[PDB]
Formats: structure tokens, sequence, C-alpha cells
RNA sequence: UCUAAGCGGGAAGCCUACCUCAAGAUAAGAUUUCCCUAGGACUUUAUGUCCUCUAAAGAGCCGUUCGAGACUAGGACGUUGAUAGGUUGGAUGUGGAAGCAUAGUGAUAUGUGAAGCUGACCAAUACUAAUUGCUCGUGAGGCUUGACU
RNA sequence: GAGAAGCAUGCUGGAGGUAUCAGAAGUGCGAAUGCUGACGUGAGUAACGACAAAACGGGUGAAAAACCCGUUCGCCGAAAGACCAAGGGUUCCAGUCCAACGUUAAUCGGGGCUGGGUGAGUCGACCCCUAAGGCGAGGCCGAAAGGCGUAGUCGAUGGGA
RNA sequence: CCCACUGUCGUUGAAAAGCCAGGGGAUGACUUGUGGAUAGGGGUGAAAGGCUAAUCAAGCCUGGUGAUAGCUGGUUCUCCC
RNA sequence: GGGGAGUGAAAUAGAUCCUGAAACCGCAUGCAUACAAGCAGUGGGAGCACCUUUGUGGUGUGACUGCGUACCUUUUGUAUA
């Protein structure tokens, strides 16, 4: 139910080293020129040379 | 030299904003920002407030080229809790702190 | 397990999850282009390409079915003038599925749903 | 549950207030202790 | 005289034998195949450092997904494409749709016609979505002995 | 220096400190399930309070799953609707703000700030009348303090335009 | 409407006594609002030592009071015999 | 919320504002650490890094190795589970 002491600031750590975040996939739209998540709309409106919402 | 930016009492954990600030430590600013930009975490929000002030100092005061600048140093401190009460089961009552942090980004070439 | 099971659940009765498909058809069938969850999206597509399939028959057999699925006279009057013509000619996939980032106050995976030749 | 306090201001004041207190000898001493003492509201 | 020397038989038991795992077996094994062959300075003089040039074989991120799955991991595919959805045909289940016509006072019955509808199945089919990409992974791999050259 | 300890000096600090020899003590802390404050481990883990249920388009905004407008869907309907008494005390309405408060965000709010808002011969209270019960001039009783009670006077939950 | 016989759940609860599904009484020795009376060795009790403000084989508050404890715990700098 | 400018003797004297300790929590540099079993020290002792001198010097780390079951209390007697 409850531990009988206390953990060490090391293991503590030990169990955080698998606590880090990654990247996302961002590339470059050089129909737009923006950057923008890979196979995602761009934040206007644009993907693979279409626009929606003109 | 390095031009410094401080964030003092944003409304989140220390724990939860190291992890952002572990993702841009030591990146050239425009690459930084695109990871601040495309982020899920609320984290990022408050790190790309700080660095882009950094930015801004770095230009303005110091009259820098921002091509060459880089984030070259960053870490987050702890700030002041608010401590309030959680009224529990069967009469019982908990000690929630509400905790706050420090951000301190310094941008540099 | 769930070995071949198709069909989704969404966090909802069967009733619910019925109602709020057919909500969706409607709403994509007057706008044309609407934004929503993917997991939403996705199984929109097998609610909503059958019913314009099943428009490109204009009979009153049709028409009874098309309400009878939609329970709305304006959908159903869209979907036998307008929509049924359009795709006479084409061979199914009368949407479109296009990922849009994430909702703010939910980190939800979105996206928008379009007709093909829209506008 | 039901509980104990379900006020009513009547008996409040017929029960504890100022004439009550007056009105006996050990309540004239309650009022004598809570004027030395220094209280900011003699009674209920 | 079965034992002291020497030579044997003997049980669902032991070791093999059958199935599954297994080289973190730190002694980290083997076999087939594939990839990398640019320049300058330089001194803490050695698998030494610095600057331009280079970025392979491959792996991963991402996407469509699965008879694989808590998250992972694992399998398949990403336009020179059937990976998923839809579309078209089939199969299956249910059991005689709607409209119309006829017979009947009516409930209803009959014909049109085993009709209409039919999740997850089989087969075809680029109609929709699998992109223009990015990151990682380098530039022949110390020394000493002994054999072959 | 045998020890409790002492001495010198860099940095910070910004106004007091004190030899020697006597004198007086709130004179030395690790423990008392000791007392007060602060901060850890558990752990970014359990939980986010009725299984009536949501979806989309537009607006405003720095930002919208949750606010406003619209179009649909669903739930209660002897109650989850309307109204009095008691209790509370401005929560009511408008404009404006979002730090804290709201088990998430909030542009919203029963939150902050600035103004506004309750109109009676007939509704109610007060008022006249009394029940139970209280207090009670004189009076009877009691070391004192005090107890009971007559005439009276109060006291609605009942009677009176 | 008043009650509380059984069971599952809940037991750092939605709750310091509940929910849900069933259960009993339901014109009477009934249920209930408002006001009042009884006060601690006392009251009240179709009686279980029950209740008397989440407290009952003698309520709570202040005082006597710093009660007493042949019991348990704790007791702080250095050196020498 | 900060960065310049400006005030002031002083702004890590800037309003949570004299001084600003410890527990606790970061970022940076050096060394060690992914074939090895236990109160985490102690006696040895190689290597590396930085200062310095021409060191049988100083500072940090510590491969490998002998020995080694916390403190208080109470007890005949406690690593004591
Ligand atoms: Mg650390
Ligand atoms: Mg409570
Ligand atoms: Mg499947
Ligand atoms: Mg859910
Ligand atoms: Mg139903
Ligand atoms: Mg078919
Ligand atoms: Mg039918
Ligand atoms: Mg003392
Ligand atoms: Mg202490
Ligand atoms: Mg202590
Ligand atoms: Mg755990
Ligand atoms: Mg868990
Ligand atoms: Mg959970
Ligand atoms: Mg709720
Ligand atoms: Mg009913
Ligand atoms: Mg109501
Ligand atoms: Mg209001
Ligand atoms: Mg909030
Ligand atoms: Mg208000
Ligand atoms: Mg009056
Ligand atoms: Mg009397
Ligand atoms: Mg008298
Ligand atoms: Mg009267
Ligand atoms: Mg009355
Ligand atoms: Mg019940
Ligand atoms: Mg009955
Ligand atoms: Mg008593
Ligand atoms: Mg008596
Ligand atoms: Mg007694
Ligand atoms: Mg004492
Ligand atoms: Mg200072
Ligand atoms: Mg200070
Ligand atoms: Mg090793
Ligand atoms: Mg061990
Ligand atoms: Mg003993
Ligand atoms: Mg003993
Ligand atoms: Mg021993
Ligand atoms: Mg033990």
């Amino acid at each position: 139910a409850v531990q009988q002491n206390r953990k060490s600031r090391s293991r503590r750590d030990m169990r955080r080293s698998h606590d880090a975040l990654t990247e996302n996939a961002l590339t470059v739209d050089q129909a737009t020129g923006e950057t923008h998540r890979r196979h995602h709309v761009t934040k206007d409106g644009f993907y693979r040379g279409r626009q929606l919402f003109a | 030299m390095e031009v410094t930016a401080k964030l003092r009492g944003a409304a989140i954990s220390a724990q939860k904003a190291r992890l952002v600030a572990d993702l841009i430590r030591g990146k050239s600013v425009a690459h930084a920002l695109n990871i601040l930009n495309f982020s899920n975490k609320k984290a990022a929000v408050l790190v790309k407030k700080a660095l882009e002030s950094a930015i801004a100092n770095a230009e303005h005061n110091n009259s820098l080229d921002v091509d060459d600048l880089k984030v070259s140093t960053i870490y987050v401190d702890e700030g002041m809790s608010l401590k309030r009460i959680m009224p529990r089961a069967k009469g019982r009552a908990d000690r929630i702190t509400k905790r706050t942090c420090h951000i301190t980004v310094k941008v540099g070439v | 397990m769930r070995h071949r099971n198709s069909g989704v659940k969404l966090g909802r009765t069967s009733s619910h999850r019925k109602a709020m498909f057919q909500n969706l058809a409607n709403s994509l069938f007057e706008h044309e282009l609407i934004k929503t969850t993917l997991p939403k999206a996705k199984e929109l597509r097998r609610v909503a390409e059958p019913l314009i399939t099943l428009a490109k028959n204009d009979t009153v057999a049709n028409r009874r079915l098309a309400f009878a699925r939609t329970r709305n006279a304006a959908t159903v009057g869209k979907l036998f003038t307008v929509l049924g013509p359009r795709y006479k000619e084409r061979n199914g996939g009368y949407l479109r599925v296009l990922k849009a980032g994430f909702r703010a106050g939910d980190a939800a995976p979105m996206a928008y749903v379009e007709l093909v030749d829209r506008e | 549950m039901k509980r104990t306090f379900q006020p009513s201001e009547l008996k409040r004041k017929r029960v504890h207030g100022f004439r009550a207190r007056m009105a006996t000898k050990a309540g004239r001493q309650v009022l004598a202790r809570r004027r030395a003492k220094g209280r900011h509201s003699l009674t209920v």
C-alpha cells in the first residue's frame, strides 16, 4: 500500500529517464513556401495544390 | 554576449516546463521557433513568449542579426505556490499547492 | 478481441451514435465543407456515400428510403436534384478527408470533410 | 441527513438575546464577563 | 564363492529422444550478400585536432492499415500502388418492399415479382486518401605476433 | 592547539563591536508518537461528484468542445415546471475586466469594478382578541441568592374591515 | 408520506451512515408544521443503560489546577583520575 | 513579465523592496559509471583533468583491492523482524 523508505533523488530521476519529448514531422510546402505539418492542411487552407475556403 | 529574457510567475509547474525547455536547448532560433509553433503542450506557448522576447531584446537594444542567433541558455526555476484546501471524504481535508515557475532564456551568437 | 470487425463506438450508445452520424451527414450535404474529428470523419464516409449512391436513381421508393435514413426533407430534395445528378458518372469516392491540426481546448486531431467537385 | 442547527430567529432571540440575559442574575454576570473581556458583540 | 583382477543382463526412475525458447552463451558464435577510396592546414606527436567537400548501403519520422496489439513491438503497402474506404458483380440472411391493379361491405388476399433490403465475406475496380519531404547513419576501419603470398 | 575552540584573510554586508580581570545567568539539543514555520517521497500517479447526449454553421476574440446567434438531436413533465412560509442577505439588472475564485479553458459567471433597481386604505406585518406557556403590584414561603402565586400584563400556530 | 427486513456497491465515499433493486405500515397505540414545559446523580424512556446539539454506566464550559502517578518517555559543551 | 534608458552612494536597495543561512529544486564544467551483489565508509592505490614548479608539490575524481550488519532507548542479552 505504501513505501517503507523514501525514494532517493537518484532513483526518482532514473524513472524519468523515459520522459523526454520528440519533434513532429514538418515540411516546406514550396507550392506556398511555408512550414507545415506533414500530411496536414496548412494554417490558411492549402494542401497539395488546392485551396479550401478561398 | 548573451541577451536575456525572463518570464516570472508562469502558472505551470517547473517539472512540466522543463520537458519543453529540454527540446530547444542549444538549437538555432528559427528551428526552436518551429518546434514551439507546432507543439500541443501548454508550456510551449509560454516558452515561445519568452524566446520571442529575448530575440526582440537582442535585435533592439543590442542590434544583432537574427539568423546567426542561438538558444545558448535556458532554464526553469520554481516560483511561489498558492495554498488551497480540498475537502475529502468523512470530514478530512487535504492541502493543494498550486505551483508556479520562472523561465529564463539567453540568446546569443 | 476484435478480429475482422467493423464500426466504431466513440463513447456513445448505439442510438446516440446513429443520431450523431445522421446529423453529420445532413450538415455535410448542406454546407459541403465541414470540420470534425478525424475518427468521426473517417466513419462518415461509410454513412454518407451510400446516400449519394442511392440518390442516383430518382424513384418514389428511393426518395422514401432517403427520408427514412435522413428524416430531413431539404436533404432529400438536395440529393435528388443537385448531388445525385452531379456524381451520376463518378464511380464512388465522393468525399475528401484532410487532416487539419488539433483542437485547442482538447488537443484532439481534427479533419476537414468536403465534397469532391464543390463550389 | 437532518442536522442539528435548524435555524429560527425568534427562538434565537428568546433563548439567547439581550433581554433574556438581563432578566436573570447569571445572565447579567455573562454580560459583565463579556464586557470585561472586550467583545465587540455582547449577544447573538 | 557374482569380486578381489576381468567380462555381462537389468525399471513408468536418470541422460538422450518429442515440442517450444535460447549468443547480454560479456567466451557476446557462424554463413551469404551489400556499402563507404575529397582536399588543405596543424601541434598536448597520436585511432591528435581544426576548416571546406561529402552523406552511401540502410534505418527511422510521417501516411493507408492488419486475422498483430493495453501503450509498444511485429506484418503489409505509399502512385512504376489494390494498403484502407467507396463503386460494380457475386454470395448469404430475411421472407413476398413501395406504387399500382384486381376480388371483397370490411378486416384482408392475390398479381406485378421470391420481390425489396441486406455490418464484418469473395472477386474486380485508382473514384477518395496514402506528397512535394525531413532526420539519423560517413568517407576503408589501432597494435603485436605467427602462417601463407 | 589534547579538546570544547582560537587566529588571519578574499568576497558579500552597511553600523556597530569590545581586550584584560572580576560579577550574574532564560548558558550549549538528534531523539521526548516534543511545539511553530518551510520544503520533500509517494507522482505528474488516483481523481475531476449520478451512464439525460450531443452535432454542425456563423460571430466576437490574442486564443472558442464549454460564451452569443442559428439549424438539428436528446431528457424531465405529481418534476428536473410554477408559487408561498422559514432561512439567507444584493446573489437581482446593465456596462466593463479576467489575476485569484469556478475540480479543465473561458471572451462566460451567483467572480472583480462602476452605476441602477423593491412605489399599496384592499397583499402581509404592525393593530384589537385570546391558548399552552411566561412575567407578575400587593401576598405566602425561604441563611442570603431566591421560589411560587392573586389582580393584572404578555404571548399565535387560532378569531377580527 | 413515515419506516428500515435482504442483497450487491461504496469504505482516503457523491455521503463522519448513502445509492440501487427488492421489503413493511399506510384512518391510526398514525404522520407532520409552528409555539411551549421538563436540566446532569437530574430529566425523559411501549425499557435497548436508550436518548439528552456528530459527545453519555453520569452532558458541556470555566475555575480548584501546574490534581496525583512507587509508572512509561526525554534530559543539550570538552578533557583527566 | 521583462530588456534598454533614467534616478540614486548603492536597483541580485524596484515595492513579496535591510541582511539573506539550511532543508529542497535547476543549469553549466571536470572526472567516474551499462559482466557486477549488501549500513555506502575506512586503509591502500592506478589512471585522467586543471593549477603550478623543473616537485618525494596543490586541487577534483576514483578503476581495482583488505576490513566492515545505522543511531538512541530499554535490557541477562539487540544488525535485530
Ligand atoms: Mg539532476
Ligand atoms: Mg460533511
Ligand atoms: Mg478489419
Ligand atoms: Mg472517454
Ligand atoms: Mg432505444
Ligand atoms: Mg455490392
Ligand atoms: Mg417494412
Ligand atoms: Mg536553555
Ligand atoms: Mg533542531
Ligand atoms: Mg523531534
Ligand atoms: Mg505507481
Ligand atoms: Mg495506472
Ligand atoms: Mg485514471
Ligand atoms: Mg460534473
Ligand atoms: Mg409519475
Ligand atoms: Mg422544482
Ligand atoms: Mg445574474
Ligand atoms: Mg480557469
Ligand atoms: Mg457579480
Ligand atoms: Mg404600526
Ligand atoms: Mg410567576
Ligand atoms: Mg414583590
Ligand atoms: Mg396581549
Ligand atoms: Mg397567525
Ligand atoms: Mg430503497
Ligand atoms: Mg397496504
Ligand atoms: Mg452529571
Ligand atoms: Mg431534583
Ligand atoms: Mg461521577
Ligand atoms: Mg503536568
Ligand atoms: Mg548584493
Ligand atoms: Mg533583500
Ligand atoms: Mg565494465
Ligand atoms: Mg544490490
Ligand atoms: Mg523487553
Ligand atoms: Mg526480555
Ligand atoms: Mg552483536
Ligand atoms: Mg528490515
